[PDB]
DNA sequence: ATGGTAGGGGAAGGATCG
DNA sequence: CGATCCTTCCCCTAC
């Protein structure tokens, strides 16, 4: 794993070379919104910002991706809360147990799936409000986003209404799946995708399908 | 499939991409129908996108034995591959061989309703119906399943086959040579020409098939064709002192263009000498065969359509052989009957004049309609009164000249069955 | 209560309602609350078997349903079109679906609501206080509109306030970025309703020192420290950014009814708000009429991107979500979807606008004084020029130099300017606006008060110009315009494409003539294509040719072959010609040609070797009536205009008919397209059919036409060529000409909608009088039924280069010998924006030469050729050898619009390349002036060093003293080609270009 | 929230067979 | 004693 120096705060990133050929543009865009981004306080602490760094992007070809992090108790993951009370890791357990069948369910940690990264569009979020980092985090998002997606095979991106031009911030269109937000709101209420489409198209691109259990947590 | 799932994710697609060994033209314009429109989709993105429109089969299938070989021990099931035009299908369509999309309907009613839509797993993925001039028999499946179940006891259950699948338990690894081969074929007691012995044990997919070479030198005398029936004729070339030698030449007369007289290379296994159809390149020169085989059968029996010219037979009366009705002789008869018969009267109002009538002399198509095509008429009262010809460039091929020479009973046809329509409804 | 509207608009809250701004005599404005249904028609079983009526219901009356799907028939056992007849019921429901079963669904709420309720969006009517109650001051709701607009009243005039603004934002090397660099300047450009205009210029004082600050405000400049303290009567005002901010966002949030920008949706808004929010942290509010609904500024994208492939990824436009009136228009928009000739930079947009002469006075030192008025050159040329002379800066008169203004003087309808520039003797000019040749960057370096001072004046010009562009192209009248014809509201009318904007008056049609015309199978894709290609006779066409049009051809075919979808009997195809004799024989008995219509067209399927589609003709079809009303309507507003007398009279009438004539011209490709309500494959199909057979018609009866002894011969007897009529075929008819007139005709090409005749003359004025009479005779005995011609101008030095590409020059009908031509060029390289600026005066020239050499040669062919042949090869070696001298210009465009595959991709490197370093940074969809030349390629050998790995974009840059940008002789050789299409002897041809680059040119 | 296919001209670039 | 020039054969871009 390599190491970054920035001009702010935490003054080290470590990174997974598959992160190499944009971590050094990350910086260059990086500095700049600091000197505004530390001015409020946030969800993430900035220690956290950068974790999904160390996570190899070759062993991966599905990539769920959500719009900001928890408001309140961040803990960097995106899509994990080791307490079974946030509201999107509890329904999206419920809706796995539901389709496959499992039960005794003490958490849903994703990022222990192989071939599964858990993303967040935005890395920061106002405490204890709703997104307000996007015109900071736009440039850093798109990067990373692009630089994920030529890895992985299928994107799944949650938010109808927020991904409703994700075809155009992405010059190269693999495997564009958009789904609803757990969290119904905005005009939107729907709960039930099967949660299956993404394996038959991983044996449709002749690529092993992903088992929805290894991220139980007994 | 909570939104149905977009049809299972194109559940059709995904099979049509499994099965591309197995499928038809029609599904694969389907297929390519289907990822075109699911390439941009709001619920698909761009799929492997690859296509292909031959039909092959030897990707289950191993390299052919020509020598007494060694086996492995186990159980193993005989199976007798004949010699004719082998079909592939899994319900009441495709039935291709090799390539050749759907050339004609096999009407054999009883037979669709008697196989099973998608038997077993997947309809045994195919049939291999030799059909050696109009007989169906089952063959080879390669599909796993068990074996000893439907796969080949469909045959038996229906009467397709006869049963020559049952064996016994063989083990004892042996070196398979000509004294077992006999023994198997005479075990198998038929009287079908048979090319090749397929042995299948349980636990396998692709088999080894044997055949053995015996490459005789023989040469020929004379092409004379012999008739059986309706179609059901076979070009049965004789050589040497008047032998018999087997020669493919399946309904449709290709695979037979050999050189006339000369001298030829032959197999012959035990009784049934076959010669090769297309695999020697040698000269395989066509106008010349096609024309000393017109001659010699006396400007008939066209090539292409595997058929024979009605020359001299006018009409009156084949109508109601095409139509399997009784005999008559006069027009009124001909309306009686067709109103008294319960389908014959609909089978006759759905279809047209001209298609009737085309079936009724039993013309190819693409031919006749390209004939049709380059000619200029003179229609008098929705009837045919003269008719010539414009480019003479399509008389270049002997079985459209005989089309031609016979169009003159055509068109007394096609006016009679007019006139019959006339009479009926108007 | 007179009220004129001005716009219509929705609310995106929890509760939808549709809103009305008006504006009295007076000058009050008046905003009108309705309830937003959701309207669905149903037959009268179907509602009289739904259970819970929803939320109201009214009756229509008797319709029909007939149904439009076609099929191809292989016999002629046509049954009949399945047409019922039945009463139908109109539903409103306020949720999203009620009915799920409705007939009418692929029509708009708001066509609906305007149609049912008899609302125009654009007229003046008399609301009745009765139905209407009061919530907040100006504001009023309603909850019965059918009544509550039943009057209406003629058209009066009401004032209105416009908004027009700028900014100018610092930066070092390239563009800016909010995190890190403030706004400089601001201008505005305030009218009010009272029409007060108020130029004003926030200057940002923290970028200035101290001292400076104080000369600033001694020498006139206004200091301020709060909002309070803003006075806009006030041209120059200095302040802190944070108060300037405010005071646009203060602006910003007032109920104007427009502000117009250019590129301010994607730049000039989103830079103040992103500044705004991370100075502050306040936002933008705007507030519903209502004060129910509260939302900021948020710059969504609309990536409506899809001309069926004919475009580069187009563009992506950005629009505001303010939920008043408040119509926020952008011009950099409306002119990218309006002209595609030219670059959009706010610096030749409207070059090519104005023609005025520019007279000199004196030409003494480098104080010239120039004049203008209308006795010079035109009339109102003048009057635009002195209009926006009052903030221009630096001012072009058909000059490539840049001069700087020095003092300027408005006379009555003239100007007075004065120019610094070296002294030179013109005598006439062409009048337009000009360029400003200033570095920002390098005037940000070292920040004076000369330089802000200067940079206010350059940002109140921008602001000023962009007033001049609204009134110069007439946008509210567009809109209003857009507004009556097209029932839709007034804020989305430029937003739209035909598919959508056409559903308006189909409805009213649908509705006066009871017709529910419904598909009920899927339809299957497969293009037609259409060709209709015409390959030109000749190539060089040395004596005169005249030009007939026809008047709206294809909405004329559909009217004559009643061609809709009701209107199909059926359409009967054969794979085989004995049943295509069969059903010919008996389609010629069956169908009469007096009533029924047969058209042929192509087949469908490659084993079809035919097809007929047979048409009925006393019925009186939807889209037959649908264009006959329109070309009516827009006959009669030609009409009023020609009559009216006031000016905004006469633009209003302007801009209403080119609207009539723009929805006129959209119905063909609409009835073509999978997704119109409109589509008709077969009805497409035959009109082409029947178009390009009436060409052919009358491109055989015009030619080998004869004019000897005052008589017309036509060479073929003039018959209908669908069916047989009555009227006379006799070829040769009276013309009321001289006698000793003698000439032939001949026809040589023809178009979609246009026929070029050859005449054997020479003279304008008789090819002029004998194209009238042509006209005349052709209209009143050749043609039938509503099918005219018009004879719209004679083409002299015709020069075809290949099909559909000429160039001549033009002399109007209204015109004598004496009258100067105008050249015209169809399809030729000089109208393409990616060739060069040298190239196209070379060609320019050497096609002027070319022609006149060959009018007056005059030996013969071969003789003419081959001394043509070597006075070019003697002219293009001369001009070929540069010796140096680094010239101007050899630049050329493209669009960065790769979005492609990866790969190396030559042109999307070299843009993202400058951009991440710095120069030259180009969104996507922007045209870039570059140079390309064999992008590090070596095809041949090049004369010095550095010449054919040329490809640096260089945008305002000059290149040194070792670049030497001049190979573009490589393109030229189209003038070789151009000779192919000119003249023969190919050898000498091929021995100059193997000479000179050796790549074996291509003949033809 | 959506008109539409042929024709033209520049140029890589291996195939061509020189 | 020699290799060239030939047209498809493609990708990109403009009416």
């Amino acid at each position: 794993m390599n190491s970054v120096t920035i001009s702010h705060a935490p003054y080290t990133i470590t990174y997974h070379d598959d992160w190499e050929p944009v971590m050094s543009q990350l910086v260059e865009f990086y500095n700049e919104v600091a000197s505004w981004l530390l001015r409020d306080e946030t969800s993430p602490i900035p220690d956290k910002f950068f974790i999904q760094l160390k996570q190899p992007l070759r062993n991966k070809r599905v990539c769920v991706c959500g719009i900001d992090p928890y408001p309140k108790d961040g803990t960097g993951v995106p899509f994990e809360s080791p307490n079974f009370t946030k509201k999107s890791i509890k329904e999206i357990a419920s809706s796995i147990s539901r389709l496959t069948g499992v039960i005794d369910y003490k958490g849903y940690n994703l990022n222990i799936i192989d071939g599964v990264i858990p993303w967040n569009y935005y890395l920061s979020c106002k405490l204890g409000e709703t997104k307000s980092h996007a015109i900071y985090w736009d440039k850093i998002s798109k990067l990373l986003l692009q630089h994920i997606t030529k890895h992985v095979s299928v994107l799944y991106c949650l938010g109808k209404t927020d991904f409703s031009n994700i075809r155009a911030k992405l010059e190269s269109p693999v495997t564009t799946i958009v789904g609803y937000h757990p969290a119904a709101r905005d005009h939107q209420f729907e709960k039930d995708r099967s949660f299956e489409i993404i394996n038959v198209l991983l044996e449709l691109d002749n690529k092993t399908p992903i088992n929805w259990a290894q991220g139980f947590i007994y | 499939m909570t939104s149905s799932a977009d049809l299972t994710n194109l559940k059709e697609l995904l099979s049509l991409y499994k099965s591309l060994r197995f499928s038809d033209s029609v599904a694969i314009e389907k297929y390519n129908s289907l990822v075109e429109w699911g390439t941009s989709t709001y619920w698909k993105i761009g799929v492997q996108k690859v296509t292909n429109v031959e039909t092959s089969i030897s990707d289950y299938y191993d390299e052919v034995k020509n020598k007494p070989f060694n086996i492995d021990p186990g159980y193993y099931i005989f199976l007798p591959v004949y010699f004719g035009s082998v079909f592939i299908y899994s319900k009441g369509k495709n039935m291709v061989e090799l390539g050749s999309g759907n050339s004609f309907q096999i009407p054999d009613e009883i037979r669709s309703a008697c196989n099973k839509v998608l038997d077993s797993d997947n309809g045994i993925d195919f049939l291999r119906f030799v059909l050696l001039n109009n007989r169906w028999i089952m063959e080879d499946a390669i599909s796993k399943y068990q074996s000893p179940v439907n796969i080949f006891k469909l045959a038996s259950e229906y009467g397709l086959n006869i049963p020559n699948y049952l064996e016994i338990e063989i083990e004892e690894d042996t070196l398979f040579d000509d004294e077992l081969y006999s023994i198997m074929e005479r075990s198998f007691d038929d009287t079908f020409p048979k090319i090749s012995i397929s042995y299948i044990k349980l636990g396998e997919l692709k088999r080894q098939v044997v055949d053995f070479f015996k490459f005789s030198f023989m040469y020929i005398e004379s092409i004379k064709v012999d008739r059986i029936g309706d179609n059901i004729f076979i070009p049965s070339v004789i050589t040497k002192s008047g032998k018999k030698i087997l020669v493919k030449d399946v309904d449709h007369l290709i695979r037979s263009k050999v050189r006339e007289h000369t001298f030829v290379k032959v197999k012959k296994k035990n009784t049934f000498s076959i010669l090769y159809d297309y695999d020697g390149n040698g000269t395989e020169t066509r106008g010349e065969v096609i024309k000393r085989i017109i001659d010699t059968i006396g400007r008939d029996y066209y090539v292409n359509g595997k058929y024979f010219s009605k020359v001299g037979i006018a009409g009156l009366k084949q109508l109601t052989n095409k139509l399997d009705i009784n005999e008559c002789a006069t027009v009124d008869e001909l309306v009686d009957e067709i109103n008294k018969s319960g389908t014959v009267k609909r089978k006759i109002k759905n279809q047209s004049v001209f298609d009737l009538s085309r079936e009724c002399l039993g013309y190819p198509e693409a031919d006749f309609i390209t004939l049709v095509n380059n000619m200029r008429f003179k229609i008098e009262n929705c009837k045919v009164v003269n008719f010539n010809i414009e480019n003479t460039n399509c008389l270049n091929n002997p079985s459209i000249e005989t089309i031609y020479g016979n169009f003159n009973q055509f068109v007394s046809i096609f006016n009679t069955v007019t006139d019959v329509k006339k009479r009926l409804f108007e | 209560m007179d009220v004129r509207c001005i716009n219509w608009f929705e609310s995106h809250g929890e509760n939808r309602f549709l809103y009305l701004k008006s504006r009295c005599r007076n000058g009050e404005t008046v905003f009108i609350r309705f309830p937003h249904y959701f309207y669905y028609v149903v037959t009268d079983e179907i509602y009289q078997s739904l259970s819970p009526p929803p939320f109201n219901a009214r009756p229509m009356g008797k319709m029909r349903t007939i149904d439009i799907d076609e099929t191809i028939s292989y016999n002629l056992d046509i049954k009949d079109r399945k047409c019922s007849v039945a009463d139908m019921w109109l539903i409103e429901e306020p949720k999203k679906r009620s009915i799920q079963n409705a007939t009418m669904d692929e029509f708009f709420n708001i066509s609906w609501f305007y149609i049912s309720n008899g609302i125009s969006p654009d007229g003046c009517y008399s609301l009745d206080e009765q139905y209407l109650t009061k919530i907040n001051n100006g504001c009023y709701h309603c909850d019965d509109p059918r009544n509550c607009f039943a009057k209406e009243i003629p058209r009066f005039d009401i004032p209105r306030s416009y908004l027009f603004l700028d900014i100018e934002c610092h930066f070092d090397k390239k563009f800016p970025s909010v995190f890190i660099n403030p706004i400089s300047h601001t201008s505005y450009c305030y009218i009010d309703l009272s029409g007060k205009r108020l130029l004003f210029t926030l200057i940002n004082e923290e970028m200035l020192t101290e001292q400076e600050i104080q000369e600033a405000v001694d020498r006139g400049c206004l200091r301020i420290q709060s909002l309070m303290e803003m006075d806009y009567e006030r041209e120059l005002v200095l302040c802190s950014e944070i108060v300037l901010l405010r005071i646009a966002k203060q602006l910003l949030e007032l109920t104007f009814d427009y502000v117009v920008t250019f590129n301010g949706h994607n730049f000039d808004l989103r830079y103040i708000t992103n500044r705004l929010e991370l100075l502050t942290g306040e936002k933008i509010i705007f507030r519903s009429p209502d004060k129910k609904e509260a939302v900021h500024l948020c710059i969504y994208e609309r990536n409506q991107s899809s001309h069926k492939g004919v475009c580069g990824m187009a563009n992506t436009t950005f629009h505001v979500n303010n939920n008043n009136g408040t119509i926020f228009f952008d011009l950099y928009s409306f002119i990218q979807k309006s002209e595609k000739l030219d670059s959009y930079k706010l610096d030749s947009i409207s070059k090519n606008a104005f023609s005025c002469m520019g007279k000199v006075l004196n030409r003494g030192v480098r104080e010239m004084t120039f004049i203008g008025d209308d006795t010079t050159d035109a009339k109102g040329k003048a009057d635009t020029f002195a209009k926006v002379l009052t903030t221009g800066n630096y001012v072009t008169v058909d000059e490539d130099i840049i001069c700087k203004v020095i003092r300027k003087d408005i006379l009555e309808n003239g100007f007075k300017v004065v120019l610094s520039c070296p002294t030179l003797p013109n005598d006439i000019y062409k009048l337009s606006f000009g360029k400003d040749d200033i570095d920002l960057a390098q005037m940000y370096k070292d920040y004076n008060l000369n330089i802000a001072l200067d940079m206010a004046r350059y940002c109140i010009h921008d602001a000023c110009l962009c007033q001049y562009l609204w009134e110069y192209y007439g946008v509210e009248t567009k809109t209003d315009a857009g507004a009556a014809t097209y029932v839709l509201p007034q804020s989305m009318v430029f937003e739209y494409r035909a598919s959508t904007i056409i559903k308006g008056p189909l409805l009213k049609l649908l509705l006066e003539t009871k017709t529910i015309l419904v598909r009920s199978e899927t339809k299957q894709k497969f293009p037609y294509e259409g060709g209709k290609v015409f390959a030109p006779k000749q190539k060089m066409f040395s004596n005169n040719v005249l030009i007939f049009d026809y008047n709206s051809l294809y909405p004329n075919v559909c009217i004559f072959g009643n061609l809709s979808p009701e209107t199909l009997v059926g359409v009967v195809v054969s794979t085989n010609r004995l049943e295509e004799e069969i059903n010919n024989q008996l389609l010629l008995q069956k169908y009469p040609p007096p009533r029924y219509i047969t058209v042929h067209c192509e087949p469908r399927l490659p084993n079809l070797i035919s097809e007929i589609a047979i048409f009925d003709r006393s019925i009186e079809g939807t889209i037959p009536r649908l264009l006959r009303t329109f070309l009516a309507e827009r006959a009669r507003y030609k009409k009023m205009l020609k009559q009216a007398t006031s000016s905004t009279e006469k633009a209003i009438y302007d801009s209403m008919q080119y609207t009539y004539k723009i929805v006129a011209n959209s119905v063909y490709g609409l009835m073509g397209f999978r997704n119109s309500a409109l589509y008709s494959y077969a009805s497409a199909k035959s009109c082409t059919s029947i178009g390009r057979r009436m060409i052919l018609y009358l491109e055989s009866v015009l030619n080998g036409a004869e004019l000897s002894n005052g008589m017309l011969r036509f060479a073929n007897t003039l018959s209908n060529p669908f069916y047989m009529d009555d009227r006379d075929i006799n070829p040769i008819v009276k013309t009321s000409l001289p006698i000793d007139y003698r000439f032939r005709f001949r026809s040589v090409y023809g178009d979609t909608d246009s026929v070029f005749t050859e005449i054997d003359s020479q003279d304008v004025d008789k090819s002029i009088e004998i194209a009238k009479e042509l006209e005349r005779l052709i209209n009143s005995r050749v043609l039938f039924n509503n099918f005219k011609i018009e004879f719209e101008a004679v083409y002299k030095n015709l020069i075809m280069q290949s099909k559909k590409k000429y160039t001549t020059m033009k002399y109007s009908a209204s015109s004598n010998s004496k009258s100067v031509p105008e050249r015209i060029n169809k399809g030729t390289s000089e109208t393409r924006r990616d060739v060069s600026k040298f190239h196209k005066n070379m060609i320019k020239t050497y096609k002027t030469r070319l022609s006149e050499m060959l009018s007056e040669g005059r030996m013969n062919s071969n003789q003419v050729c081959i001394d043509i042949l070597r006075s070019l090869e003697t002219d293009l070696r001369s001009e070929f050898d540069s010796r140096s001298s680094p010239l101007e210009l050899f630049m050329l465009s493209r669009m960065h619009h790769s979005n492609y595959k990866s790969a190396d991709n030559p042109n999307m490197y070299l843009v993202t390349e400058y951009n991440k370093n710095n120069p030259e940074t180009i969104e996507l969809g922007e045209r870039y002036y570059f140079a390309y030349i064999c992008p590090a390629n070596v095809p041949w050998t090049k004369k010095l060093v550095n010449i054919k790995t040329y490809e640096t974009i260089i945008d305002r840059s000059f290149k040194l003293g070792s670049n030497q940008r001049i190979f573009y002789e490589v393109y030229f050789k189209r003038l070789t080609s151009e000779i192919v299409n000119l003249l023969d002897n190919k050898v000498l041809c091929i021995s100059f270009f193997q000479r000179m680059f050796g790549s074996r040119p291509t003949f033809y």
